[PDB]
């Protein structure tokens, strides 16, 4: 087995993963209006961030693809939007807003007749590379005692977010269902971490249990195999 | 080089922190100690407290071999000899400290306090039964006053140039 | 090394080790990284700046600190590195503990870049979260941790060799030292706002003596930091 | 006739070759669930396995390649899902199961308009060769009487195993049959064996009936033609 | 061949023919394949192990055997090769039959790598398997055919040439001598959970005497494994 | 030395005394001494056979070992010897003691060819002799003496030192060690029937401590045999 290819970053990352479940039904209690902002967090796919917290900074560009059906799975020929907007931009509000206009906010526009559309996100941070986690306060100046439990926290680790529409001045006619999957690509990391251990709480501090579970166990004695 | 867990007993946060930790004292004589168990990174145990037995969890089938230092913890005037056994795989535990002399194993002295690293050669995974290394009361813990009665080794192991890993493949923790 | 005031002679043994594989550097500035330069001389404010000693219990659980943070009212650094606009700066640290040769233990002094340090409390019965104030600006003093397996973190020390460490085994060393670069995104950042850097000293074999000796060991903390990058501002 | 390149191993083996059909019915009592595993055996394609035990190691890479439709032929408007998971990875229990999600198991999403999917699988042994049967015990160590049918059986000769899906969260709206196709490339083999004469019994042991039959008879006597 | 013990002595006729052209190897190690290093003289181990001589009548329907297994608590090399975790070796087999210059018939001494052979029984009435556990281990005594015609693996012998063979004739040879190398997916794999190998000795021209003549014809098989691969263990 | 498996690393001052002034050797055969040659390389058998490690109390009164019974069942020595039909090798053999800079005690580990070791009974009230069986075959736990004074064999070990001898004063050195060659009267004898020769540790200052420290001291036997000779039989 003389090839250390496959202990390589990129083969450790190399694979499109899904991040989204965005529903768009024709009337529930989801989300009714025929729109959807998904902030874009990469913790959607589960155990990527343990795998990712292996190591503290970090770099890459991410490439996205959109699988878009019925949750019966039948095809349907309906024109969809996908909008990219970057993390400085505002975000759309309404189905009718303008921010559907704003052409700095990159468009895809498919058919799920059309084979599920593919594109490429660079890298975006304004550092120079990604950071998983900041032992500060983001706030630059002195801070504000409005926060009390944030901690940890990036804010210009965000890469943006994607914005989904049915087409057209009226709602949509089908029930849908807009998957996306992330490949992270050119990919460069630094600092060597241990791996998580414990369940996750939240996706915005490495925050752990009041009571400890163990990594390994159910061993009797230090002399019985 | 990254910590072994041979002591996987205990479930106390407390005492969540001996499993790093294996305990010798001044009781038991020649007699037998602890088996650091499976020299097998992979298979669910000790080494999953490894750098390396975690990143084989991200893994599927491996070849290579490991060296494993074990460190000392005890009084400087503390003395006494162990001898340390490595029993290939299929072979079953050895019926006594003797019987472990007979084959690959390293006696080690307090004289040669630093540490002392045994180099298991060759490991694999084709999916059980694998090598096993065991750690003997060559003679018991010899103290002089002043001394505790027992004392504690820290085993941690690492993996060498010849390690090499197979296919990625998944499986976590968390929900 | 002779920068500074006072050292301690030892007969040290190789118990150098650079972070990382290389030692401390200056800051490349001849493009537009800053139009201001600052300048800095290497023995000025590189004084040794030790912490209180602190002691070590059988019931320890091992003690981190943070290293833009420790010096606030602490040294002319402090009096420098809170005025200024930003910092800069690597370290050589030496822990040192003063033990007989008849008590034992195990540390492992261990550098972590990253220090997010947690942290949890019971459920939801009274507040749901409120992670500590004084979870930053740790004094010298301080702090102890809370669950040493998993740092408070959530991360088991079993694999934080990973990072830059060395042993103290009592059995052998009663000195480690441990020299850190600098560690972050921008080439330059603020100081007491952010934590780049955490040192750890954790416990393994929890000490033991045979009682009629000092239950109380020494940890006697010393610091150095190299490469730091000022020139001055306002008050 | 003086041309060899039909006798190569390759020309002897490169042929897609139908080795699954995979039913997906509207309901019945095949599977009531909407989801099928299938292990990935040649032994499938029926005439291959004596075509194949000619010797005893060989190797390969395979192409596979997925055509689907309904039992009438008609191509519908369903987006399915073809996952395939390595020897290593669990096979999936449930429809709504958790390794559908897992990125160490390849997945591939086309339609049934879209023409039929086409993958490589390359050679997936620990072994330096595929074998085709072990004369012994596959347990490594001292006999253990838990089991003792699993002779000649290489659990390492496993290639790894196909799941197929109606991608959605609902139900598929049509009755569907996928049907799995295999094709081998670079191939290299080794040792010559004589070919099967006998009919098989299973398809994990050269077993045959406790009566022969002969590979040539009605003969009358050696000396009229 | 000054390897071994005693010989059978021949005019040293040319009966030799080897499996598939080439001789039994070593291991290639100037790489990463063991970081122990084996270390090994000629004549070590390469006795001549002489197995039980067995019957021929002319109700006889042939007979076969395992290699890897054969030596188990069978003499210096079973021992060896029983307490070693991994195995390798290459053989040099010389069978040989003693019979008037009056008696007829025709063996066809021949090995095949992997043999699996079945087999099965009367049918699911009472039980629906059993394979037998002493299949494997055979010892020097076993085993008798039961179907030769397929050698109990739905394989005709019709073709069993196309594997490494060799012809004994009475009209010619009553000796016959065949050698075989390592052959395996893995460089190293056990001893007795794996027989590597099997050799067959079955007949085509059943044997016919006019008696009066001894009715039992004997075939002494004889044993040479050449480049072993082992070292040493416990005990 | 670096032939066997694992040794232990000492500062080892001059502890090195070979028995009367000359290294072991092998055997000179280009006469009639024996027809077969027996062949053996150095590092195959002589493996670092160590018995089990005894313990030192205040009430020991000395104990002795022979060498050509010490492997039995014990290592593939006594695999070896036993089979075979003479023997003949010479030792280097380490005798560590594992102590503190607070035990005292005074150890004279020494060589003796010809050990036989008596003994006595009482009188002529129910027996008058029956020396025992397990005179001979002593195993490597045992044995323990009688009479130290007179080893159990009338003579005094106030002399003992005329043999190849060394001390142990745990004031100084915890280890010694002593290399016997061969010592008998033809060139090759048998070996489990006859021990040709005779170990001994004798304390003379019979160990002190104060008590809160291990009243039980380990004596750690370790054997190298050189120079053996061999080449196999049956079994």
């Amino acid at each position: 087995s003389h090839s250390t290819a496959e202990t390589t970053l990129d083969s450790f990352f190399s694979r499109a993963g899904l991040v989204g479940e965005i529903d768009l039904p024709l009337e529930g209690t989801t989300n009714p209006n025929g729109y959807a902002n998904w902030d874009i967090d990469i913790t959607g796919y589960a155990q990527m961030r343990r795998k990712v917290e292996l190591f503290t900074y970090m770099r890459f560009d991410a490439e996205f693809t959109f699988v878009a059906c019925t949750p019966t799975g039948e095809v349907v020929p309906q024109l969809l939007q996908y909008m990219f907007v970057p993390p400085g931009a505002p975000k759309p509000d309404s189905r009718e807003s303008l921010a559907w206009q704003t052409a700095t906010n990159p468009s895809v526009f498919v058919k799920l007749s059309d084979p599920p559309a593919q594109v490429s996100v660079p890298f975006m941070s304004p550092a120079s590379a990604y950071q998983w986690f900041y032992d500060g306060y983001p706030t630059f100046g002195e801070h504000l005692q409005a926060n009390d439990l944030d901690y940890g926290a990036c804010p210009n680790n965000m890469m943006g977010t994607f914005s989904v529409r049915t087409v057209g001045t009226s709602k949509s006619k089908y029930p849908l269902v807009v998957r996306i999957y992330m490949r992270m690509k050119h990919v460069r990391a630094w600092i060597p971490r241990p791996m998580r251990n414990q369940n996750y709480l939240f996706k915005a501090n490495p925050n752990y249990a009041g009571n400890s579970i163990k990594p390994t166990g159910a061993s009797r004695t230090a002399i019985t195999t | 080089e990254t910590i072994l867990e041979v002591n996987n007993v205990p479930t106390n946060a407390t005492s969540l922190m001996e499993r790093l930790r294996f305990p010798v004292s001044a009781q038991a004589g020649k007699g037998e100690l602890c088996a650091v168990f499976r020299a097998d990174p992979g298979r669910s145990g000790p080494w999953q407290s490894t750098l390396l037995g975690q990143l084989c969890g991200y893994y599927t089938q491996w070849s290579g071999s490991l060296e494993v230092t074990f460190m000392f913890t005890g009084s400087f005037m503390a003395t006494g000899k162990m001898l340390i056994a490595y029993t290939p795989p299929g072979g079953p535990l050895p019926k006594d400290r003797a019987t472990a002399m007979l084959g690959t194993h390293v006696i080690w002295d307090f004289g040669l306090q630093s540490s002392v690293t045994l180099v298991i050669p060759w490991i694999s995974n084709t999916h059980y039964t694998t090598g096993l290394v065991s750690i003997w009361y060559q003679t018991n813990y010899v103290v002089p006053i002043g001394a505790p009665n027992t004392a504690y080794i820290i085993a941690l192991a690492a993996a060498q140039k010849n390690f090499t890993m197979q296919l990625c493949k998944d499986a976590s923790d968390i929900l | 090394l002779t920068i500074g005031n006072s050292t301690i002679t030892t007969q040290e043994a190789a118990n150098i080790i650079v972070g990382y594989g290389e030692w401390p550097s200056y800051c490349s500035d001849s493009d537009a990284t800053a139009v201001d330069k600052p300048t800095r001389p290497d023995v000025s404010v590189n004084r040794f700046y030790t912490l209180d000693t602190k002691l070590w219990e059988k019931s320890s659980k091992g003690w981190y600190w943070k290293f833009p943070d420790v010096l606030t009212e602490t040294g002319v650094f402090g009096q420098n590195a809170q005025f200024h606009y930003l910092y800069r700066s690597g370290f050589c640290i030496h822990v040192q503990c003063n033990a007989s040769k008849f008590h034992q233990g195990a540390l492992l002094v261990a550098v972590l870049p990253e220090y997010v340090i947690g942290t949890v409390a019971g459920g939801t019965g009274t507040e749901d979260s409120h992670p500590p104030y004084k979870q930053t600006q740790p004094g010298a003093d301080g702090f102890e941790l809370q669950h040493p397996y998993v740092l408070d973190a959530g991360i088991p020390i079993s694999q934080l060799t990973v990072c830059p460490h060395q042993w103290i085994n009592l059995r052998t060393n009663n000195c480690a030292t441990i020299i850190v670069p600098y560690i972050n995104a921008l080439p330059f950042d603020s100081a007491l706002n952010h934590c780049n850097f955490g040192l750890l000293v954790v416990p393994i074999s929890p000490l033991d003596y045979d009682q009629g000796a000092t239950p109380v060991i020494p940890i006697t903390i010393t610091l150095a930091p190299m490469c730091s990058e000022f020139a001055g501002l306002r008050q």
